[PDB]
């Protein structure tokens, strides 16, 4: 219902100054975590 | 001084009781300041690809079955038939674009949990809960309603009255899903067996 | 007899209204100016703090607390003397509080304040501290009762509470009287108006003999539970496994600790509160004198405990337990237990020469200095102990920063701000049980 | 909280049934291993390695009696019938887990292969792009025995 | 921390008490921070100095002085200056510059290159500036505590 984004008052940790896979990261070019592998590479 | 203060302990009391009053009858503390219908970028419309296109959902949200905090899937996957089904629409001129170019499709989300709580599909899925119990039944669900709460009140109910909620996993993604009579009876003898022992503790997601 | 006043039962009321009648003092100026500055500093650091970080104050990990909680001891130590000479002297009935009696639970009250403080902003994370209560909260989640920390919550949110509540009642014919007053002679009309805490208040009978039984319930109610809020707060240090702490007289001896300090203060308070705005014809100087008895019993209960702890190191120790106290004399802090122990035992046993030492400027001068090995008491006995404690990898000294200093400080600021403020608007002195407990208020005439 | 505690009250009794069952399994193997494996291995830390499980099997007897006890006693309480059946099974699959472990070590020196037949043998988790687990746990619970594992090596 | 003695971020010179105390310097402590001396060792008039810590290992008239921590770093990202009401000082290590600038003295270019480990006339000079030098451990040697045995 409530259309924003809901109030959470303490965001201490929700969005953790590090990032998961599959999250923002306003670093690079694409706007990406992943940064996907060089080809060749071998698991 | 005054003659009819008679009435002040009553405004004292009453306005003293109705201050608990207000204060319990009025908490809805997770269930008011959550649930939303966000705006997409696209709107994908769950009521389409599955209430008249009879996707189930391990199609797109591949990685849920093995994986812990399953995908949003990547553009390719309407590239598997939005390259060539409509190719018209002014709708997802960013989806054919990104296939063409490398910006991913902004996805914003729901059912965001902080990251200091985590979590695994895997770990329930293979183990028989369904998406009607915790995610909502999106079957008719333009955009999504997160219809349950997703905090750790609700979240624990299942791991100390489980048995009310899990799935025989035959079948786990149907929305439309009545369970059996004598279903709890039927549900027991598998915790028995399977041997699934939910967890109470502070080890299991918040490490 | 136990005031010197040539008084009746009307010479009171008509000189503590004098002390509540108008509102023009001038060294109130002074003290509102700097006591509040003192305030402003306390919070222009205590904000400064939580939107950045505990390790402003001095604290390493070993000694993870420092000044803060060591603060905490002392205003909730330096209280308990205000609400236990409301209550311990009902119960012994010695008829001799009344002069003070009053002007005591403020010095409790207030030290409370600038005390809980602490407890909610020595944490990190203020604002997750409504999780200590127990709230049924939006999860399924409660506090830890097995937990000294949570039963400091309880205790002093019961003794904010419970002291107030005795306070509040204790000053229930004094509202009567200015709400008398308010009328034919005092502030304005509106002050009447502002008096209904006198609580539709006549003086019956009907209800002042349970006034009585009252307060001789929570006398026998709050002492129980004064003896377990600094208790508690003892609690804390010796439910540790540390040697220093884990000693089992501390309870006591905190308690004692909190007589030795609060009573070193309240002399500051009376001395300061007989000089300039003093009541000499009822607080006789004969009160300080009997008043430094109970102040000298814990200075030498203080001192017997020192002794055990610096025996029990000689006998049956752990090896550990045996080096914790020779830390305490000899090591980095020499500067403090040496004299500490030295200050809070010569000074009392130099106390007792001129029968007691009735001489008014003494007090002064050693009231401060009995009270300022407490706050080295608790700096010692928390922190001497907490470093060089079963390892010597935790072997690190106590740097203490200039912010840990202006919390301490602004302590002092905010207690004499809060203390002065209500402290001019009540009446001082318990003006109702003085008139009615010494003087001819005995039926045999 | 569905319908109380006497609803629960079936399957903790039919958890018990089983280790009373394994009693009678669990001591009949381990007069078994003393004579399969009478001098075929080192046996002497290795033998008690399998009876140190044994005294606490038994020992859990008594009080799976005591743990159920104290809740048909009063069936009032749901939050005490949940957590005697988590305990009861894994204190149960525990000693069905660690007596494999310590019998597959027995096949380990008679065979010089721990069998393939040994566990779900799956891999890492990047080994799910592969073989996800759920094709293993239909190999490890239909192919592996939870207490027929030395009766399994009389054939051998 | 190195493992012979805790140090974090400072190159350093250790040595003997018997040479300290014919020397005339010292580790000393008066708030479990170690202040140190200096050494001002030169070589060829090429002399710097850099705090000496004490260890009772080490022999007669040597010194091993660690290399690194003395190399600069030039930054391209803004020092992330905040209000004084606010910390970045303390908080923010990668803030005044990049990490490597200042954290001691470089050492390597005096030595001689015959033998490039060794090394003779050190014409020491001890001298002021007498900073800083900080460990995890603080101390050591227990007294006959069971924590090792
Ligand atoms: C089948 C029964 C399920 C499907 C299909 C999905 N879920 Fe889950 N889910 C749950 C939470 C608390 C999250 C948030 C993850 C986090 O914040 O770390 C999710 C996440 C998803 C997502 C992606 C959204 C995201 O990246 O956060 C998808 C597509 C998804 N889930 C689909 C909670 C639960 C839950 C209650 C236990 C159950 C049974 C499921 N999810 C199961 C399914
Ligand atoms: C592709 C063809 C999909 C199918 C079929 C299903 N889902 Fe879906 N899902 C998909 C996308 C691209 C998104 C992103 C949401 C958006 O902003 O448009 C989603 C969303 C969800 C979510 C919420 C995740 C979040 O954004 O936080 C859930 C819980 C979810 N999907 C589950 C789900 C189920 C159970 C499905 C079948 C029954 C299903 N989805 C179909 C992609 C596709
Ligand atoms: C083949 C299996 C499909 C896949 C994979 C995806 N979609 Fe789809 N989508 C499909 C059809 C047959 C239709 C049309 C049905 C109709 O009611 O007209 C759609 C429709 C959409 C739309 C609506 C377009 C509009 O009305 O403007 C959208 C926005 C859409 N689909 C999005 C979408 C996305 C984002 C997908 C991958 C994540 C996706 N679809 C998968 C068939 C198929
Ligand atoms: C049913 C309605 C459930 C809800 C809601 C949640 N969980 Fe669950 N969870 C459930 C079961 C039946 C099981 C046990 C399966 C087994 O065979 O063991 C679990 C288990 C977990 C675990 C297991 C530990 C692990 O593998 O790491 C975790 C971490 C877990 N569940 C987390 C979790 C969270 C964070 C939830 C809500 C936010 C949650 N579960 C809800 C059933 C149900
Ligand atoms: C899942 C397996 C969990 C278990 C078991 C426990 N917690 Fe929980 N907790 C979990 C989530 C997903 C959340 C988020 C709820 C929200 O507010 O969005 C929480 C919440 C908390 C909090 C509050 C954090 C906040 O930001 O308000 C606390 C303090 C907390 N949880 C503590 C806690 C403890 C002590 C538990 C056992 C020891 C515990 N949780 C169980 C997930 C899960």
């Amino acid at each position: 219902i409530s259309s924003k984004p809901p109030v959470h008052p303490n965001l201490n940790m929700d969005f953790q100054e590090k990032f998961e896979a599959q999250e923002l990261n306003p670093f690079f070019a694409d706007r990406r975590a992943m940064r996907p592998p060089v080809p060749g590479t071998v698991p | 001084f005054s003659r009819k203060t008679n009435r002040l302990p009553a405004l004292s009391l009453a306005g003293s009781v109705f201050g608990g009053v207000l204060a319990v009858f009025l908490v809805w503390y997770y269930f008011s300041p959550e649930f939303y219908e966000v705006g997409y970028a696209p709107p994908y419309s769950h009521r389409i690809h599955v209430g008249k296109l009879g996707l189930d959902c391990r199609y797109c949200h591949n990685w849920v079955e093995v994986s812990d905090k399953a995908n949003i899937p990547p553009t390719q996957t309407c590239i598997n038939c939005h390259s060539q089904i409509l190719t018209d629409s002014p709708r997802l001129q960013a989806v054919r674009d990104s296939w063409a170019t490398d910006r991913s499709i902004e996805w914003v989300k729901v059912h965001h949990l902080p990251d200091y709580a985590h979590f695994s599909h895997a770990s329930h899925v293979n183990n028989g809960v369904g998406c009607e119990t915790c995610h909502g039944r999106i079957d008719q669900m333009d955009v999504v309603r997160l219809v349950e709460p997703l905090s750790m009140g609700w979240c624990l109910e299942c791991h100390r009255q489980p048995e009310l909620y899990l799935r025989p996993q035959s079948e786990i993604t149907t929305m439309g899903y009545q369970p059996p009579a004598d279903y709890i009876e039927r549900n027991l003898e598998r915790i028995r067996k399977e041997g699934i022992r939910p967890p109470t503790n502070c080890s299991a997601c918040h490490y | 007899v136990l005031v010197q006043g040539g008084l009746t039962f009307h010479d009171i009321t008509e000189l503590v209204a004098q002390h509540t009648e108008k509102k023009t003092p001038k060294a109130w100026w002074a003290a509102f100016s700097v006591a509040f500055l003192g305030m402003l500093t306390l919070v222009a650091m205590l904000a400064y703090q939580v939107w950045n970080g505990v390790g402003v104050w001095g604290n390493n990990i070993p000694v993870g607390w420092g000044w803060p909680i060591v603060n905490f001891v002392f205003w909730v130590g330096i209280g308990h003397a205000g609400t236990l000479i409301s209550a311990i002297l009902f119960l012994f009935r010695q008829r001799w509080r009344t002069s003070i009696n009053r002007a005591a639970e403020a010095m409790t009250i207030f030290a409370v304040i600038c005390a809980l403080i602490f407890p909610t902003f020595h944490v990190g994370r203020v604002w997750a501290i409504y999780w200590t209560l127990p709230i049924p909260n939006q999860m399924e989640m409660w506090p830890q009762f097995k937990s000294p920390l949570l039963w400091d919550v309880f205790a002093v949110s019961s003794y904010f509470i419970v002291s107030l509540v005795f306070w509040y009642v204790g000053l229930i014919p004094d509202l009567a009287t200015l709400r008398d007053r308010a009328a034919l002679m005092g502030r304005r009309l509106r002050a009447k108006i502002l008096g209904f805490f006198a609580l539709g208040w006549c003086g019956a009978n009907r209800h002042w003999r349970n006034y009585e039984k009252v307060y001789m319930l929570l006398a026998g109610l709050a002492t129980p539970l004064v003896l377990s809020v600094h208790s508690v707060v003892s609690f804390d240090f010796a439910v540790s496994i540390i040697p220093g702490w884990h000693t089992t007289i501390f309870p006591p001896y905190f308690v004692a600790g909190a007589i030795f300090s609060g009573f070193a203060m309240v002399v500051t308070l009376m001395v300061i509160a007989r000089k300039a705005y003093g009541l000499e014809n009822v607080i006789t100087i004969d009160h300080l004198e009997k008043m430094n008895i109970i102040m000298l019993v814990t200075g030498t209960m203080v001192g017997f405990a020192y002794i055990t702890e610096f025996f029990i190191a000689w006998y049956s120790g752990v090896p550990y337990e045996q080096y914790a106290f020779i830390n305490r004399a000899t090591g980095p802090y020499a500067w403090a237990y040496w004299t500490m122990m030295s200050c809070n035992l010569i000074f009392p046993q130099f106390f007792w020469i001129k029968k007691l030492r009735r001489n008014i400027p003494f007090m002064f001068i050693a009231s401060i200095v009995v009270n300022i090995g407490m706050w080295f008491e608790r700096f010692v006995i928390t922190i001497t102990s907490l470093h060089r404690d079963y390892l010597p990898s935790s072997w690190d000294y106590f740097v203490p920063t200039w912010v840990d200093v202006l919390t301490l400080i602004g302590s002092f600021g905010l207690f004499f701000t809060l203390f002065l403020l209500f402290l001019r608007f009540v009446p001082m002195v318990a003006i109702a049980e003085v008139k009615g407990v010494l003087p001819e208020a005995d039926p045999h005439f | 909280y569905p319908g109380g505690v006497a609803l629960t009250l079936a399957q903790i009794e039919a958890a018990s049934e089983q280790v009373a069952q394994d009693l009678e399994q669990a001591l009949a193997e381990l007069e078994a291993l003393r004579l399969l494996a009478r001098r075929d291995e080192t046996l002497a830390p290795y033998v008690a390695q399998y009876e140190a499980i044994l005294e606490a099997h038994q020992q859990a007897v008594l009080e799976f009696e005591h743990w159920k006890e104290q809740v048909a006693a009063h069936p009032g309480d749901y939050r005490r019938a949940n957590r005697t059946l988590g305990a009861i099974t894994a204190r149960h699959e525990a000693l069905l887990q660690q007596y494999a472990d310590v019998a597959w070590a027995v096949a380990q020196h008679v065979n010089p292969a721990l069998l393939a037949r040994a566990y779900t043998s799956s891999g890492p988790r990047f080994f799910f792009y592969v073989v996800p687990p759920q094709y293993a746990r239909q190999v490890n619970e239909q192919a592996v025995p939870p207490l027929q594992v030395v009766r399994y090596l009389a054939a051998q | 921390p190195d493992p012979i003695t805790k140090i974090v971020w400072d190159n350093v010179a250790i040595l003997s008490p018997k040479t300290a105390a014919a020397l005339g310097v010292k580790a000393e402590y008066h708030k479990g921070v170690y202040i140190a001396d200096v050494i001002e060792l030169s070589l060829d008039g090429r002399a710097v100095e850099l705090p000496v810590w004490v260890l009772p290992g080490h022999p007669d008239d040597s010194i091993t002085v660690y290399l690194g921590y003395g190399r600069e770093i030039t930054s391209t990202r803004p020092e992330r200056k905040t209000p004084f009401f606010d910390l970045d000082d303390y908080t923010d290590i990668y803030g005044h510059g990049a990490i490597a600038t200042g954290v001691g003295v470089n050492v390597a270019p005096l030595r001689r290159p015959d033998n490039t480990w060794v090394a003779y006339g050190a014409q020491v000079r001890k001298t002021g500036r007498t900073y800083k030098i900080v460990t995890t451990q603080d101390h050591g040697s227990m007294v006959g505590r069971p924590l090792v045995r």
